């Protein structure tokens, strides 16, 4: 299987600048290669076939080059629409093999995350449960570690994440992250932390609670 | 006008497998093979095989070895998608076929048909009002409140806040599987208004006809 490598999973970008993604074939895929673009909930589209020849309704502003092991898409100038995702794929031998994918995202100013938590609800921990969430939004970078400490000790397990892509209004980053345990564990502990790490501050983002403490 | 229509999305059990279609179209449907991809969130795009209407059957990739075994009708111009295990399937399948007669690359594409895998029955869901610890209002000019979700099954449902009046500082996060899709949603005011201002968020299962309106209020 010959392996499409797209290094980037993400690239910073600007309206009206260049860009250009690269790939990367395990082997000599002559000139068998093509570039798609897809934006959330479609289908992808084709932009380059052969290499470097743009399909039919394919904007000047792309382009691809390459003929060999390494490929590369460049658009000469960004425009709003082209901020998705761009996939490399082979079609010199079987199995077809898709590249990874590179997502083209706007860069801004750093911003700092806001991040709020949550205790488990009264209604929730009469059915025996017991989730905790932490809110962190409006970030930039993308860039964030999370991590949940309970009495001190870094907590793993029943830890679920949820993230939205870049805001297409202020070009920022939001995430969810729900510590959920069951009511008789979490009675059984006393300090519950979320931990946020963003290059914004030396300090790590803290908010914490103290279970039955105001 | 190419076109290719994808089959509606479908919710198998962990066990038994189902036949998707696509139904050609604008095209002589025997002169061009038929193929389809797979796109799974965390794995990519994968091709999985291709299909001669005319006739040369098929060749599979070898990672969809049996789990894969493609099938077409001419006569209607629809091709089909199999999927037998399933269970590790859930993902959307894409139709595809290429342009030219000599590049390989996929031209046209299909809509899309996404499968899920669960054994989990349709299930309302439990919304839970997330408020700052002992009411207050925070600590500074801005108050965060939020709704917890989870439970639910299948997707979607749709949230808003007090109706959709307040749709400004909202961050609505997509729903993460656990047996009962759960999802969240936060809100952010400014903090002399609220409660001051009442905050509801609004929570719709469709499948399940379910609504739920749960006001946000200070706690202890």
């Amino acid at each position: 299987d010959i392996v499409m490598t797209q290094s980037h999973k993400f690239m910073s970008t600007s309206v009206g600048d260049r860009v250009s993604i690269t790939c990367k074939a395990s082997q000599d895929v002559n000139t068998a290669l093509a570039w798609y673009q897809q934006i959330p909930g479609q289908s992808p589209k084709l932009l380059i076939y052969s290499a470097s020849n743009r399909y039919t309704g394919v904007p000047d502003r792309f382009t691809a080059s390459g003929s060999g092991t390494d490929f590369t898409f460049t658009i000469s100038s960004v425009q709003a629409e082209d901020l998705a995702l761009y996939y490399c794929q082979q079609h010199y031998t079987t199995p077809w093999t898709f590249g990874g994918g590179t997502k083209l995202e706007i860069k801004r100013a750093d911003a700092a995350p806001t991040v709020s938590i949550f205790p488990p609800s009264s209604e929730q921990l009469t059915s025996g449960g017991a989730s905790v969430v932490c809110f962190l939004n409006n970030f930039y970078p993308k860039d964030i570690n999370v991590k949940w400490a309970i009495d001190g000790a870094e907590r793993a397990g029943g830890v679920l994440n949820s993230f939205t892509g870049q805001d297409s209004k202020d070009s920022t980053y939001s995430m969810s992250s729900t510590l959920t345990l069951t009511k008789d564990e979490y009675e059984r502990h006393a300090s519950y932390t979320c931990e946020a790490t963003h290059k914004t501050s030396t300090a790590p983002i803290v908010k914490s609670f103290n279970r039955g403490a105001a | 006008a190419v076109h290719l229509q994808g089959t509606e999305l479908v919710k198998p059990g962990a066990s038994a497998g189902v036949k998707l279609s696509c139904k050609a179209s604008g095209y002589t449907f025997t002169n061009y093979d038929m193929n389809w991809v797979r796109q799974r969130p965390e794995q990519g795009l994968e091709w999985i095989g291709w299909i001669f209407p005319g006739d040369g059957s098929t060749r599979y990739n070898e990672k969809f070895k049996g789990k894969a075994t493609l099938t077409t009708d001419k006569s209607s111009s629809t091709a089909y998608q199999l999927n037998r295990l399933t269970s590790e399937d859930s993902a959307v399948y894409f139709c595809a076929r290429r342009g030219f007669h000599g590049s390989y690359s996929f031209a046209y594409w299909g809509q899309g048909t996404l499968v899920t895998v669960s054994g989990a029955k349709t299930t309302a869901p439990s919304v839970y009002p997330l408020a700052p610890a002992a009411g207050a209002a925070g600590a500074g000019s801005s108050v965060t409140l939020g709704c917890l979700v989870k439970g639910y099954f299948p997707e979607p449902v749709t949230l808003t806040w007090n109706s959709g009046s307040l749709s400004s500082g909202v961050h609505t996060f997509p729903a993460v599987l656990a047996d009962l899709y759960t999802l969240s949603s936060s809100v952010t005011v400014t903090s002399s208004t609220w409660p001051a201002e009442s905050i509801t968020c609004n929570v719709a299962h469709p499948a399940s006809s379910t609504k739920v309106d749960k006001k946000i209020e200070p706690r202890g």
